[PDB]
């Protein structure tokens, strides 16, 4: 059943508070980019025979 | 070091850099370790006052 969180509202609020806190501790921890590494990686091999 | 001629910096290395880094984190690690138990006790004793 799902009638557990009507008579126990405080148990509902701490799960909502936990993921607010863990999420707010991670927005400074995330890199900001315009795109992910969608392009295939290249490895250049450059020689010289002047 | 603040009495030196201007333009002379400094840094800590070795055991000292790992000591200064250990002192900046104590107030945060004692903050979370008291905030977590306050949250998990509200999940068991159905209230905020207890
Ligand atoms: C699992 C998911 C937990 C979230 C992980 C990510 C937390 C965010 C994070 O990376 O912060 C780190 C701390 O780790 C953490 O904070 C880990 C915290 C994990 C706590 C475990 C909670 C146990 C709950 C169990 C009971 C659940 C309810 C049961 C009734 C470093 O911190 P920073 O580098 O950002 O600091 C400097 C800011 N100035």
């Amino acid at each position: 059943m799902s009638q557990f969180f009507i008579r126990r509202p405080v148990f509902a609020w701490v799960i909502a508070i936990f993921i607010i806190i863990f999420g707010l501790l991670s927005i400074p921890k995330l890199p900001i980019a315009r795109f992910p590494s969608v392009a295939p990686p290249q490895v250049n091999i450059s020689a010289t025979y002047p | 070091i603040a009495k030196l001629p201007k333009g002379i910096g400094y840094e800590w290395t070795g055991i000292s850099l790992q000591e200064k880094q250990s002192e900046s984190q104590m107030a945060f690690l004692l903050g979370l370790s008291m905030l977590v138990v306050f949250l998990v006790l509200a999940a068991l004793y159905e209230s905020w006052a207890i």
